[PDB]
């Protein structure tokens, strides 16, 4: 909104109205200063917002009704069995299936636990992981993983 | 746990080290103040923390506060807004 | 049949028509107008009535000491009853969603490149 | 199929049949199957303005900006025509325009659409601002 | 072969024609013209897939890196159940060697088992608890889907008010730390892992519970077999010399204070995998015997639900003490022994096919039988796959077809009308409504605030009457017929109904057949 | 099963009232239609069908023909047991 | 830090190149073949893919692939790169080339059609 406000003008005209004066609106004479231009531009910062959030320095927008109502004619129905608040909602509605209830809804996050490989074990794994290691001396990170020959031995 | 390694380590503390840790939890503290106003559970937790090793750390180590300790001291006190503590920590000093 | 399988214009009566369905299903979805319309109940209805009709519809069935391959292939059918992991693992063959993905996904198509004359469906059309 | 949501919706079915019906609107003959025709309808809106006061029309023009600028912002010139052929429901015009090309191709962005409920919601939460917090 | 990860092109080549056949069959059969032509090109092609899947079957063990991961951790699993079940049989053995020293007999089967082990690669005590546990947990699940359809009339219904994955976990937590007293997320983590076969029911035991309002723990037979069969389930040198594996040492050791969060979370995922595996086993005997227990068998439900009403009356009774049963409880099993009777289809028969291999003789013969079981069940999960996609890929095609439809037509009900009775009575509310509207703070805090475009609908004051009303409409329209008549005789002509540069917008009066002439 | 008279006395009154060829304060719980409100022959018809409208119930045309003033419609509707 | 991680990655390469199997070798001399040549990978291709679908999906999605690959060692992509390699267009010429040796005479007749609609 005050990306909008600040390049050509208030969106939100007739907000500090009184006595139906004070209107920041459109000429109604159609031309270079009218309704066509000023929606074109409006319609152009929206867009450069869009844009924005393509290339994921902004959050994606949730579902909208006008959004909705196109949605292919066959995609509302999902949306509307499922809860589908967000696009990335209805994705996982599509792909985890088995994750839904029974009747179509969605189940929320809390109870969707994806496995966790055994590769995360690894020493260097853990070294990164760990917030301690990078102050921990290679002696003492030698006798905390392994206290063998292997491991004994500058360094 | 940097400050427990060292103690296992064995060597000798430094008072510039007991300072870091206690410029640590002063900035802690004057920073939840000032950042989540709320949550004074949180806020005097920081604060026992910066107080107990202010008030026993240097002792237990045998060092002597110095300007550096005095200046973060002061920092969280006036933060605090406890003008006369802070101010007799000032001319004490 | 066998040859069918290969590349190179074998299989033609049904490669033209899968192919000529993805064309066909691009064109409704980018040009047809009349189709953008949101539901107004008697769509609710009877898509449920058609999701149940498909679910009854019944897919044809068909007619359906040792070596250490052997007892692998033995201790696999003793030991597991339902494999979670392979269910997902047949998912990189068989592509799920493979025709309606293109278009039910997020930000897939770009705006750029959303015209009739455009060929944007071929895109993941990779020969042998 | 369910049920069990109309069970407990009892409250707020009515606003369910609500919005079908105002989805199930059509303009076209009223001695038709249709129930009213564009000319009634913009006579309707001519004289409901009309019978506006000062008051009125600034709620109106309020009710405005929360609802319509940014479905009318985030939406391009050739969907409003082709909206107001829709609302015309004249099956000769809808043709032409299905006949050129130019209005198939760019119609369907429905997620650049969707930027148009935060658009709503930054002026809702600034009439908010005004209207609640005053 | 096919699978193999060559010829990755020629299988999407199989996908796509596959889906076109199944596309059709499925058109042909939802429109009852069920092709001859449609199934048999089906079976063709089904066929040659199976085929292909039999090639890639020894040769996708040897390439694909998944398979090889899962046959090392089928390998591992088998190999500690087995270190379970000869802790077991150690146990057995200590108790029965003090019973006998001289267990010749029993000498003779172990070296049998032994000599089978080594053969046939498997343990026999080890296959018959999992054939045990299994067959307990189906005849459970089955017993108590058809009691809970009987009383209550209703099958399986997994909604949100269902008990949580949290709460599951914190139930599997509480119950090892009562087991125990010591038991960590670690060594919790360990055993859950370790088994991994274990059929678990607790949290559809405890679903039923929820339904039935009735505890399920200890009357129920198959509840206790259930639960009888998990209590019976339940130097330096050379050290030197043993070479150190590289690979072993690449991992850091298992009880390390940096994997909590790990272990918690590979809790979390077994959990999830038991539950979802109990809703699973739910749900299809759901659809299998829940479709016909319901509607079928009327007067048995019928029975059914006068002894539920008894138990409800006896349970109204015990809460009145709580702030007979074992009988109805006796009579409703007797009942659904009836169901039982009619319940076919068992599941158990692969034990059945497996001691007949365990007493094979012509071993290659059945081997090749096994391999053509193997291929064709994976077969079938292919073409199940292939089913699944090809139905969805239909219903949302359909449904993207189906939007140019009409809308239905509502049916007229009595004219809009707000009684004098519904307008006299209620004006109070008009009052308290206005008084509201007057203060700014609860203005929109008002009850029926309608809305047309800008303005809100208040509650009427006056009833809405329509047959006293339109007398100027027909007045003025007398006047206008007088002076239409005056231009009709007189030779005149109204505005130009087409669109000029006087009228631009083309303004033309709806001739009416009834006026036209 | 039966009403009070004066529930349905002035959801007659105010009906009436509501009127548009009536003027308001001219109406009393005693009034003729054609006499003191001023109304012709052809509109007592929908007059008594207004009062159809608040009472679903529907009246026959040998008892409408008996009402000719609002007082007559009050005795009516009030001893309609099938009212509501 | 991405060339100490295609070090490592041609750690890999060059292990493969001086095993002896005749396999790996080959396999080796095809990627080094390649990367002389200045064809871009296919590695990063699937990473940029996996990335983006990343920042697209919803929550759960987000951390079953998160919590799959975070042991991966993928290297650091920037928002920027991802978005350099989706943002540039699909050459006509290369599609064509792949449908008609993919299907042949029904590539042919597809893609006349869809030059006559040109």
């Amino acid at each position: 909104l005050p990306l909008i406000r600040r390049e050509e003008g208030e969106i939100a005209g007739s907000l500090w109205a009184m006595d139906g004066g004070e209107l920041s609106y459109p000429k109604d004479g159609g031309g270079p200063q009218g309704w066509g231009v000023r929606l074109w531009r409006e319609r152009q910062l929206v867009k450069r917002e869009y844009q924005k959030v393509l290339d994921g320095y902004r959050p994606v927008p949730q579902l909208s009704t006008l959004g909705n109502s196109v949605r292919t004619a066959g995609d509302q129905l999902d949306i509307e069995r499922s809860g589908a608040q967000t696009p990335g909602e209805l994705s996982d509605y599509r792909n985890f299936p088995d994750n839904r209830f029974d009747g179509g809804q969605l189940k929320p996050e809390s109870e969707a636990a994806p496995a966790v490989p055994f590769s995360a074990e690894l020493v260097w794994q853990g070294e990164a992981n760990d917030k301690l290691s990078p102050y921990k001396s290679d002696e003492e990170i030698a006798l905390e993983n392994d206290n063998t020959f292997f491991s004994s031995l500058r360094r | 746990g940097i400050y427990e390694l060292v103690v296992r380590r064995g060597w000798v503390m430094q008072l510039p080290f007991v300072n870091a840790l206690l410029r640590l939890t002063c900035q802690a503290t004057i920073l939840s103040m000032e950042r989540t106003p709320d949550e004074a559970e949180t806020i005097g937790r920081f604060e026992e923390q910066a107080n107990k090793i202010w008030n026993h750390t240097f002792d237990e180590w045998q060092l002597q506060k110095d300007v550096y300790s005095y200046e973060c001291y002061i920092a969280l006190l006036a933060h605090q807004q406890r003008i006369d503590e802070a101010e007799k920590l000032f001319q004490e000093m | 049949c066998f040859s069918s399988w290969n590349d190179g214009s074998e299989g033609y009566e049904w490669k033209s028509r899968a192919l000529s369905e993805k064309r066909s299903l691009a064109l409704e979805f980018l040009g047809n107008v009349n189709k953008r319309v949101s539901i107004h109940d008697a769509i609710r209805l009877k898509a449920d009535i058609n999701k149940k009709a498909i679910s009854n519809v019944s897919c044809p069935s068909f007619f359906s000491h040792l070596s250490p391959s052997d007892a692998s292939l033995l201790k696999e059918e003793f030991l597991c009853d339902y494999d979670p992991s392979d269910t997902k693992r047949m998912a990189k063959w068989v592509n799920l969603r493979s025709e309606t993905s293109d278009y039910q996904s997020y930000g897939a198509i770009p705006e750029g490149e959303r015209s009739l004359w455009s060929a944007w469906y071929l895109r993941n059309i990779k020969a042998g | 199929a369910s049920g069990k949501d109309n069970t407990m919706s009892d409250d707020d079915v009515i606003r369910n049949i609500i919005k079908e019906r105002w989805k199930t609107l059509e303009f076209g003959d009223r001695n038709a199957g249709y129930p009213c025709t564009f000319g009634d309808y913009i006579q309707f809106l001519n004289e409901w303005f009309k019978s506006l006061d000062e008051e009125g029309m600034q709620r109106l023009r309020e009710h405005f900006d929360r609802r319509i600028r940014p479905l009318l912002a985030v939406m391009s010139p050739v969907d409003i025509l082709w909206l107001e052929a829709l609302t015309q429901n004249s099956p000769h015009n809808k043709e032409q325009l299905q006949r050129k090309i130019a209005f198939q191709t760019s119609l369907g962005t429905p997620e650049f659409f969707d930027m148009s409920k935060r658009l709503r919601y930054e002026i809702n939460e600034d009439y908010k601002v005004r209207d609640e917090l005053g | 072969s096919l699978f193999d990860p060559e010829n990755v092109h020629r299988l999407e080549n199989a996908m796509t024609h596959v889906k076109q056949v199944f596309a059709d069959y499925v058109h042909k059969k939802r429109e009852g013209v069920s092709t001859e032509a449609e199934r048999r090109m089906l079976a063709n092609l089904t066929a040659e897939l199976n085929l292909e899947t039999q090639k890639h079957l020894a040769n996708m063990f040897k390439y694909a890196e998944m398979r090889l991961r899962q046959v090392k951790l089928e390998e591992r699993h088998h190999q500690l159940a087995e270190i379970e079940r000869l802790r077991r049989m150690a146990q057995q053995r200590g108790g029965v060697k003090g019973r006998k020293g001289g267990s010749r007999k029993m000498s003779r089967m172990e070296r049998l088992k032994r000599v089978i082990n080594r053969a046939v690669g498997l343990d026999i005590a080890v296959a018959e608890t999992v054939l045990t546990e299994m067959q307990a947990q189906e005849e459970f699940l089955q017993f108590c889907e058809v009691f809970a359809r009987l009383t209550l009339g209703s099958g399986f219904k997994h909604t949100g008010k269902d008990e949580n994955l949290s709460a599951y976990i914190e139930s599997l937590r509480k119950l090892y730390s009562m087991d125990a007293a010591t038991l960590s997320t670690l060594d919790v983590v360990q055993y859950y892992s370790s088994k991994e076969g274990a059929h678990p029911v607790d949290w559809a035991k405890r679903w039923y519970e929820r339904a039935l309002l009735l505890p399920l723990q200890s009357t129920p037979e198959y509840q206790k077999l259930l639960q009888i069969q998990q209590r019976d389930e339940s130097v330096a040198r050379i050290k030197t010399q043993k070479v150190v594996n590289l690979v072993e040492k690449m991992f850091m050791d298992p009880k390390d204070k940096r994997l909590e969060s790990l272990h918690e979370k590979r809790l979390r995922y077994l959990a999830h995998m038991q539950m979802e595996r109990q809703i699973r086993c739910v749900r299809e005997n759901a659809k299998l015997f829940d479709g016909v227990e319901n509607m079928p068998e009327a007067a048995q439900c019928r029975e059914l639900y006068e002894k539920i009403m008894e138990k409800k009356t006896a349970q109204c009774n015990m809460t009145s003490p709580p702030e007979k049963i074992r009988e109805i409880t006796l009579r409703v099993i007797r009942d659904r022994h009836v169901q039982s009777a009619a319940a076919t289809k068992a599941r158990m028969l692969n034990r059945i096919i497996r001691s007949l291999k365990g007493g094979e003789q012509s071993i290659a013969e059945e081997l090749r039988a096994l391999h053509q079981q193997r291929k064709e069940k994976m077969t079938m999960r292919i073409l199940g796959i292939i089913e699944n996609d090809v139905k969805t890929e239909m219903e949302w095609l359909q449904n993207m077809e189906e939007a140019e439809r009409p809308p239905l037509l509502p049916i007229p009900e009595n004219m809009s009308y707000v009684s004098a009775a519904d307008v006299q009575a209620w004006r109070e509310l008009r009052e308290d409504d206005e008084r509201k509207a007057a203060n700014p703070f609860e203005r929109r805090r008002r009850t029926f605030q309608p809305e047309l475009l800008g303005q809100a609908w208040s509650v009427p004051n006056k009833p809405l009457l329509f047959w006293g009303t339109g007398v100027s409409a027909v007045q003025q329209a007398l006047r206008h017929v007088a002076e239409d008549a005056e231009r009709k005789r007189q030779g005149l002509l109204l505005a130009p109904p087409y669109p000029c540069a006087e009228n631009p917008w083309g303004w033309r009066l709806a001739k009416d057949i009834l006026d036209d002439n | 099963y039966l009403l009070n008279k004066d529930d349905v006395l002035t959801r007659v009154l105010e009906v009436v009232k509501n009127f548009e060829k009536v003027d308001a304060s001219k109406v009393t719980p005693q009034s003729h239609f054609v006499n003191d409100l001023g109304l012709n022959s052809l509109d007592v018809v929908e007059v008594v069908f207004a009062i159809e409208q608040e009472f679903i119930l529907d009246i026959p045309d040998h008892d409408a023909e008996k009402i000719q003033s609002i007082t007559d419609a009050v005795e009516y509707i009030s001893q309609n047991p099938m009212a509501k | 830090e991405r060339l100490a991680w295609l070090r490592d990655v041609w750690a890999q390469i060059d292990s493969d190149y001086r095993s002896g199997d005749s396999a790996r070798q080959e396999t080796a001399a095809q990627e080094i073949s390649a990367a002389l040549r200045g064809e871009p990978n296919d590695h990063m291709r699937w990473v940029y893919e996996t990335k983006r679908e990343l920042r697209f999906a919803g929550p759960v999605g987000r951390r079953a692939i998160q919590e799959e690959l975070q042991a991966a060692e993928l290297p650091e992509v920037l928002d920027e790169e991802v978005n350099r390699y989706h943002d540039l267009k699909l050459n006509m010429m290369e599609i064509e080339r792949e449908v008609k040796a993919k299907y042949g005479v029904a590539g042919q007749q597809h893609w006349a059609e869809l030059q006559a609609a040109k």
